[PDB]
């Protein structure tokens, strides 16, 4: 993904403010709630039985951090997302071989969560820069190495 | 089909938009135009700059169409009949673009209504806007 | 909504499948499994090799569910009620996979029924399978 | 896209039999008929008013050949589809900047047309190899250079 300096700045500035212990879990959690077939991919995570159980599940929350982790990595290596993410997908055997759409969905849910948290600071130009990144990351994580 | 709880969650949330109905519609359009620049091609004749009166008015029309759908949630094919004919048959909007605007409408609600946009209401709002989108793309 | 011509085009085409109803369902499943290997994860317990009796039987069930939908085309939510509950609520099938199987069903019909698969009937069949898919993903 | 030799053979063998003057027009045409919002992207092509007008339109038919042209190119350079297609998208200014989904749709319609033409020779394994290619080509043509 090619980001303009203004786009880069918009992303980076707000990313520094993110609660890295919570946002990721909130995004992953709402995916499971809003798009419930996604629970199947997290069979191993235990109790995903209600909005509150989902949102309170430790492995949810933990995997959230990782979601953020992967976003940051993408941010750090935007000209080489396939480079950045081959080991990430390869350590999972087949678990990231799902439709690219669900990575798109997670990206969009992350956007909704960043809007929720940041309110008017998550302006339309800042959203637009984030959509570029979530699109790039989704594609690379779908890629199959 | 939308559940009784979805209908409640939708009416409760969409009832805090309030007199911002208009402004929020505009914001969602702006967010769509900037994030998903292909969508601007349906509006090559609008001025799409920030603060545009044309985006403002159009934003109000879109918001008011949503409120009409909320108000007739059990009879949406009938209530949105004219608009489904418009977008699908008359304007030929790519069905993908409804997912994009729906996402922008969710983003706008999350940015303005942090209390109301719980995970349950987010799910309900998503289902409602997908229902609307289905109606609006049913007449190709 | 499906038009009177779609309904005619669907019944006429789906009425040449005939006693191959079964075989064609199987073929469409096979085509899905090989083209879109993610779909096999819903069937980790089936044997998916060519000529599998389990794919054959399941193919017949899928074809028979389609014929039930064709036979009650004006009342599909009601006719497919049990199956919508199954796929959406009970099995959690990703809605994307219905587009994949629908495409494979079109491929199979095109491979077997070259006369009947004109552009107009292709459009009608596409709309019908999308209608079915919508019903089958309505209960998440 | 990485194709196995058997996949490559399946694709290549049947591709040699294709009526290059017709198949492309048939695929492009059915896209316009089955997925009618696509007509908007071909505003410049004139009369697209009915299934028969679509299927009989000269510029449809002509652009079809090009569709095939681009598929062959993809086939010839599978390890470098972005290389192969940058000039193709760049000569169009903005006309290929549409959702990647419509390139997916065209690919699938091409598949339906190849099934229509080849009947039982378009076997499930041959279809699967073709889906790999149409997926690769769609992605690269969506890419924005
Ligand atoms: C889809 C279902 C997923 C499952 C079942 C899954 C499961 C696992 C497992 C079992 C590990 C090994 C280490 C451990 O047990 O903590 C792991 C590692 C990892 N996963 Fe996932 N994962 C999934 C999705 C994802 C996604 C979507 C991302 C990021 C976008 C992600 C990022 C990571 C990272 C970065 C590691 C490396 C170890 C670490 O940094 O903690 N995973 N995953
Ligand atoms: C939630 C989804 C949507 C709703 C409720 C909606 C509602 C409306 C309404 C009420 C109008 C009529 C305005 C008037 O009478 O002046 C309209 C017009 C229009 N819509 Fe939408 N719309 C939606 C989605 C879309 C999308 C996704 C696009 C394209 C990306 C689109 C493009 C248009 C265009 C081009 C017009 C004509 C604009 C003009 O020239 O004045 N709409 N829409
Ligand atoms: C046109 C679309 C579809 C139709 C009409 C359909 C029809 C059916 C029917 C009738 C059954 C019940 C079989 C029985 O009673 O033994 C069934 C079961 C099932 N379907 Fe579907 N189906 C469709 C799409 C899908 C898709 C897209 C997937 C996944 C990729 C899927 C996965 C399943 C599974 C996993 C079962 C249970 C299989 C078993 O363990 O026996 N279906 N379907
Ligand atoms: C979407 C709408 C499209 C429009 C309006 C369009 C229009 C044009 C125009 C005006 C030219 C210049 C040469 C001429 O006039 O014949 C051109 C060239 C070309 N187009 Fe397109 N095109 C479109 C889509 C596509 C697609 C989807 C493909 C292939 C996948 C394609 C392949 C080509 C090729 C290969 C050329 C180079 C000249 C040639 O080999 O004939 N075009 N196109
Ligand atoms: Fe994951
Ligand atoms: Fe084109």
């Amino acid at each position: 993904v090619h980001l303009t300096p203004e786009e880069k700045s918009a992303v980076t500035a707000l990313w520094g403010k993110v609660n890295v212990d919570e946002v990721g879990g909130e995004a992953l959690g709402r995916l499971l709630v809003v798009y419930p077939w996604t629970q199947r991919f997290f069979e191993s995570f235990g109790d995903l039985s209600t909005p509150d159980a989902v949102m309170g599940n430790p492995k949810v929350k933990a995997h959230g951090k990782k979601v953020l982790g992967a976003f940051s990595d993408g941010l750090a290596h935007l000209d080489n997302l396939k480079g950045t993410f081959a080991t990430l997908s390869e350590l999972h055997c087949d678990k990231l071989h799902v439709d690219p759409e669900n990575f798109r969905l997670l990206g969009n849910v992350l956007v909704c969560v960043l809007a929720h948290h940041f309110g008017k600071e998550f302006t339309p130009p800042v959203q637009a820069a984030y959509q570029k990144v979530v699109a790039g990351v989704a594609n690379a994580l779908a890629h199959k190495y | 089909v939308l559940s009784p709880a979805d209908k409640t969650n939708v009416k409760a949330a969409w009832g805090k938009v309030g007199a911002h109905a208009g402004e929020y519609g505009a914001e969602a359009l702006e967010r769509m135009f900037l994030s998903f620049p292909t969508t601007k091609t349906y509006f090559p004749h609008f001025d799409l700059s920030h603060g545009s009166a044309q985006v403002k008015g159009h934003g109000k029309k879109v918001a008011d169409a949503l409120t009409n759908a909320v108000a007739h949630v059990d009879d949406m094919p009938n209530a949105l009949s004219a608009l489904s004919d418009l977008h699908a048959h008359k304007l030929r909007v790519d069905p993908v673009n409804f997912k994009l605007l729906s996402h922008c409408l969710l983003v706008t609600l999350a940015a303005h209504l942090p209390a109301e946009f719980t995970p349950a209401v987010h799910a309900s709002l998503d289902k409602f806007l997908a229902s609307v989108s289905t109606v609006l793309t049913s007449k190709y």
